[PDB]
């Protein structure tokens, strides 16, 4: 998925937040990795996407 | 007369009351309130907490 740039800190355990709470949840126990990074040239275009 | 009977009860007292006493020291953590671990450390950080 895709969320704003300021919002990847929101994705992780122990959390608290708008995409948190109504967008997407992650387990407190949750083991894994995330991978986050400007898709500017992909998702976002000057008539905005 | 009796001190050897009275110093049997001084020891107790004086030990649960320094047992129950201990509750309170927080062993350099955050606090020594269970909520308030909870409340103030996100769930990651609690568990160490």
């Amino acid at each position: 998925f895709v969320i704003r740039g300021d919002e990847v800190r929101q994705i992780a355990p122990g959390q608290t937040g708008n995409i948190a709470d109504y967008n997407y949840k992650l387990p407190d126990d949750f083991t894994g990795c995330v991978i986050a990074w400007n898709s500017n040239k992909l998702d976002s275009k000057v008539s905005g996407n | 007369a009796l001190g050897k009977l009275q110093d049997v009860v001084n020891h107790n007292a004086q030990a649960l009351n320094t047992l129950v006493k201990q509750l309170s020291s927080k062993f350099g953590a955050i606090s020594s309130v269970l909520n308030d671990i909870f409340s103030r450390l996100d769930p990651p950080e609690a568990e160490v907490q």
